[PDB]
RNA sequence: CCCGCAGAAGAAGCACCGGCUAACUCCGUGCCAGCAGCCGCGGUAAUACGGAGGGUGCAAGCGUUAAUCGGAAUUACUGGGCGUAAAGCGCACGCAGGCGGUUUGUUAAGUCAGAUGUGAAAUCCCCGGGCUCAACCUGGGAACUGCAUCUGAUACUGGCAAG
């Protein structure tokens, strides 16, 4: 019973960080396709594509700087089992505001950074450095 | 060698101190540019720059003040 | 440890009580001693320590080292039960208070005169 | 307006009076889950209208016996 | 009674009387309405020892709240200016 | 509520000078000082790390002739104060009246600034001063009052003061026994060796 | 218009009104429709020499692009102050706005 | 000039026909000040000679990490074998607090203020490298801009 | 509180010194006598027992006991684990309950922004003021991380409808 689909393809991510693939694919939805693009706009993922009508899949492709991966710490924060809420104020810094924190906010989704000059906090989703 | 052919300086500055501690001897007195090896375009303002350190006492005329 | 285990039940860590019922955990309280026992150690040392089997006022029964070199408590004698656990001797958690109430201080005792219950010499 | 809340009739044998569900939906204080707490609110209304499998809107009102302490002004999807 | 009195807030020997809109029938230092200002009779020089607040205490007064008569006596000596 | 035992055996203890004496005399011929007073003093330390914090606390204790619960209530307010804690513990301890007196050096030791101090022979802007742990605030003029003017010890004190350091936080007025606290000093300024770090981390723990 | 580098040091009994007299050098080049390009304070120094006795002086950089007369005023005014010693100005052919 | 300081002086043992033989192992760590440690484990039948094969091993296989001024550049866990090890940078009026395992690894590498907490397994050979790892992968904004793009 | 008389004259104890933990030597005792918070000391050369000398730490207080928190990430929400250290029910179905693929529209419960009321005073913190200083007293601010109301946002979750 998958129950996830973000936390499955951020393991997807991981793994093929991990086996320094090329590409990752998965199964498309909104969330997905808007998190893609704030990868893309921070820089984690330099490619993401939306194809397919009947059975939209996506797929991501990976970056390498010196062959090592560029992401190197991502985890989901707020979970079916639990979740997390914070206010505009109490946002996190991830890695003292070196790394990021994807929030889906109420006028919609964006980064901590983007969020707390916006003024406005939401439905956290992970950490991203 | 010379130090500042290396590095691309424009001109040395004189509120550059730690530099000056190096070319200078504990007497206070300058050393001359056949010990560093430093070429005579950067010795020349260098010197000055030493003599305007000096001004602002930033380095001693001598060890007897 | 699943957050919905914990809200089910929560967590609850022993409470690891006390090592002396002195009660109330009052720090001295004052006893009818039972019996004078000299009692042998547990296996690395050897000894023939003295202890008193002593009646609480507050209604307890309970064993308490006699400290010092030399005492004077015989029968019936009313005692401070202080605490303190001594480890040659299991079953004793207790030592008295020597120079207090009918046990008198260690006799010509100098250094560590507090704790012996002594009044301090001419000097 | 004035204050009212809306909640789910749980009960229906009740004479020209009514049980409502009322859930909150609250963060826990320690472990943070937002979890589902129910509470019965002991409802007055006029001749009985309303029964089991209905959403009401309440009021808190002057008492009219002990607990009795709300009136309901609207009722909305009235069907099983 | 509504009422205007003191409360002495300071230390032994050194006392500091916090004027307060009470109810007269409680305690001296306990349960009040609200703080309204301060006596000190044992106050430095420089004249800060001493303040009201004057137009609360006048709506208190149009309340119908009385006052004591040491409160009385200062609002006599703060007067207006002197 | 002061040591007012032998104060060589404090300094042969640290190994260094705490300045308990006028310096009339050398202190290696007054006390024999490389080594630990005692029986075993000539040996070798070989000293623990708290023990080497344990030794800087004790010498900046009996430099300045305070006791425990003082000093820590000294800590308590310099890590209560902003900025660098370290160098604000020598800031509370430098404003000490008894302190002023001998960084004025109205007496030849602390004990005799101590002394004076409770002795009811400072006057402070008009206002005599009886407590030795008076804070002092800048801009404050200090002064020696009539009575015990022009006494022998306040002579020689300033007769051999005057070959100290001279501090600069202090305006000296040693023919009118008149001085100015003017600002708090630095760190820069005073002695260059304690490790103010060293008594942070001792009572971090 | 040119570009100019002033160093000055305040006696250190002074030290507290220093930053008066940084605010009062530019508002009169801002008058004077001149800029500040870098202005930083470097505290109270050991200097290597004792100059009129003393230790400690208190060191003032800046950094300024100015007409001449104005800056002319100023070294007046340098001249005329006591609690100014020891002042220096200096030509740089660029502005300049770096560390150290 | 590179800042030797010991840590842990250990005494180990081998079991032969004769009986036991007692071996010292010494612990120390090494770096200049800015950026550059490196630990160094050493064994012999003596101390001096324990601590002196340990610190010629610590002039050696040195590791390089990107502080700023006098800090770390952001929290970092570091975790090897059973230790676990927990920093912060600290502000500059704080000093660096830490274990004593910890804080020889630290002092020589150049922060002056760390808040550093030590979670389990404390034994020195573990805690330093433990320290180790997390001061290896310390990332700078600008090398993290190498690997994004801003 | 201020002034005057006399003369160092009327005023220092407590704990500790094997490691943890700062401070070590001599004598007596010799698995005795005893110490001890944990490790452990003592069976004839005890820095651990008792005495002395010396030293160390506090100080008109000093120790012991007592109690609570912390160190303890040793009930781990922050922040622990279950092959062999303690830990996967012998194995399945299964009601409640927790969670759930994917889009559209609606709602606005959760969630988030703003506004208001309130969160007594005192206490804590910060900037001030006075007791010779300090404790203490005290002005103003900050906080009181809360609750409740109302207006908005609908990204996600929840609800509903349609797939």
């Amino acid at each position: 019973s998958m129950q996830d689909p973000i936390a499955d393809m951020l393991t997807r991510i991981r793994n093929g960080q991990a086996a320094n693939k090329a590409a990752v694919t998965m199964p498309s939805s909104k969330l997905k396709v808007a998190i893609a693009n704030v990868l893309k706009e921070e820089g984690f993922i330099e490619d993401f594509k939306v194809e397919g009508d009947t059975k939209p899949e996506l797929e991501l492709t990976l970056k390498y700087f010196q062959g090592k991966a560029v992401v190197e710490s991502i985890q989901r924060v707020s979970r079916p089992g639990l979740r997390i809420y914070k206010r505009k104020d109490e946002l996190p810094k991830v890695m003292a505001g070196l790394g990021i924190a994807v929030v889906s906010t109420s006028k919609g989704v964006m980064t901590d950074r983007a969020a707390r000059q916006a003024g406005l906090g939401g439905e956290i989703i992970c950490y991203v450095a | 060698f010379c130090r500042f052919t290396a590095e691309g300086v424009q001109e040395i500055d004189y509120k550059d101190i730690a530099t000056l501690k190096n070319y200078i001897t504990e007497s206070g007195k300058i050393v001359p540019s056949r010990i560093t090896g430093t070429r005579a375009k950067y010795q020349r303002q260098l010197a000055r720059a030493i003599k305007r350190a000096r001004y602002l006492s930033l380095l001693p005329y001598t060890d007897r003040h | 440890a699943t957050v919905n285990q914990l809200v089910r039940k929560p967590r609850a860590r022993k409470v690891a009580k006390s090592n002396v019922p002195a009660l109330e955990a009052c720090p001295q309280k004052r006893g009818v001693c039972t019996r004078v026992y000299t009692t042998t150690p547990k296996k690395p040392n050897s000894a023939l320590r003295k202890v008193c089997r002593v009646r609480l006022t507050n209604g307890f029964e309970v064993t308490s080292y006699i400290g010092g070199e030399g005492h004077n408590l015989q029968e019936h004698s009313v005692i401070l039960i202080r605490g303190g656990r001594v480890k040659d001797l299991p079953g004793v958690r207790y030592h008295t208070v020597r120079g207090a109430l009918d046990c008198s201080g260690v006799k010509d005792r100098k250094q560590a005169r507090s704790k012996y219950g002594v009044k301090r010499p001419k000097a | 307006k004035i204050r009212t809340l809306q909640g789910r009739v749980v009960s229906d044998k009740m004479e020209k009076s009514i049980v409502v569900a009322i859930e909150r939906f609250v963060k826990h204080p320690i472990y943070g889950k937002f979890i589902k707490r129910t509470t019965k609110l002991h409802v007055h209304d006029e001749n009985n209208e309303c029964g089991i499998g209905d959403v009401v809107e309440i009021r808190e009102c002057r008492p009219l016996s002990k607990t009795k302490s709300w009136t309901l002004v609207r009722v909305v999807e009235k069907a099983v | 009674m509504v009422t205007i009195r003191l409360a002495r807030h300071g230390a032994k020997k050194r006392p500091f009387y916090q004027v307060v809109v009470a109810d007269s029938r409680n305690a001296r230092n306990g349960r009040f309405i609200e703080r309204v200002g301060f006596f000190n009779p044992i106050a430095s020089e420089k004249e800060e020892g001493t303040r009201l607040d004057l137009d609360r205490i006048a709506h208190w007064v149009g309340q119908g709240a009385t006052i004591s008569d040491r409160v009385a006596a200062l609002i006599k000596e703060v007067n207006k200016a002197a | 509520a002061r040591y007012l035992g032998p104060k060589l055996k404090l300094s042969r203890r640290e190994g260094t000078d705490l300045f308990l004496k006028s310096g009339v005399r050398a202190i290696d011929t007054k006390c024999k000082i490389e080594q630990a007073p005692g029986q075993h003093g000539a040996r070798k330390p070989r000293l623990s790390d708290y023990g080497v914090q344990l030794r800087e606390k004790q010498k900046v204790r009996r430099i300045y002739g305070v006791l425990e619960r003082q000093f820590r209530n000294y800590y308590k307010e310099a890590a209560r104060l902003k900025g660098n804690t370290g160098e604000n513990l020598l800031a509370l301890l430098e404003g000490r009246l008894d302190n002023v007196v001998y960084r004025m050096g109205f007496g030849a030791t602390r004990a005799e600034a101590r002394q004076l101090v409770s002795h009811k022979a400072i006057m402070v802007n008009g206002r005599v001063v009886n407590i030795a742990s008076y804070q002092v605030s800048p801009n404050d003029v200090v002064s020696i009052r009539e009575k015990a003017k022009k006494q022998s010890r306040v002579k020689a004190a300033l007769e051999l003061a005057e070959q100290r350091e001279k501090p600069t936080w202090l305006e000296v007025d040693a023919g009118k026994m008149e001085g100015t606290f003017k600002r708090k000093p630095e760190r820069s300024d005073l002695s260059a060796d304690i490790n103010e770090h060293l008594i942070v981390e001792l009572y971090s723990k | 218009m040119r570009h100019y580098e002033i160093v000055f040091m305040v006696h250190p009994d002074q030290s507290e009104q220093v930053p008066g007299m940084i605010e009062r050098y530019t508002a009169a080049i801002t008058g004077a429709e001149g800029k500040i390009h870098r202005l930083e304070d470097w505290g109270r120094r050991q200097l290597a020499y004792p100059i009129n006795k003393l230790h400690k002086a208190h060191y003032v950089l800046m950094n300024v692009e100015a007409p001449q007369e104005v800056i002319d005023e100023l070294e007046t005014t340098f001249r005329f102050n006591d609690a100014v010693i020891r002042s220096m100005v200096m030509r740089t052919k660029h502005a300049v706005t770096e560390a150290s | 000039e590179l800042q030797e300081k010991l840590i842990a002086v250990n005494r180990v043992s081998k079991t032969v026909k004769g009986g036991r033989i007692f071996s010292f192992t010494a612990l120390t760590v090494v770096g200049d000040g800015n950026g550059r440690v490196g630990f160094g484990y050493g064994k012999a039948r003596e101390v001096p000679a324990a601590i002196q094969k340990a610190m010629e091993k610590a002039r050696r296989n040195m590791i390089n990490v990107a502080l700023n001024n006098g800090t770390l550049q952001h929290p970092v866990k570091g975790v090897h074998t059973g230790s676990r090890v927990f920093m912060q940078p600290a502000s500059e009026g704080t000093g660096i607090i830490a274990g004593g395992a910890m804080r020889a690894v630290l002092e020589v590498a150049g922060v002056h203020n760390v808040l550093a907490k030590a979670y389990g397994s404390t034994n020195p050979i573990n805690v330093v490298r433990a320290t180790i790892d997390g001061l290896e992968n310390m990332n700078s904004p600008e090398m993290v801009a190498a690997k994004r793009g801003k």
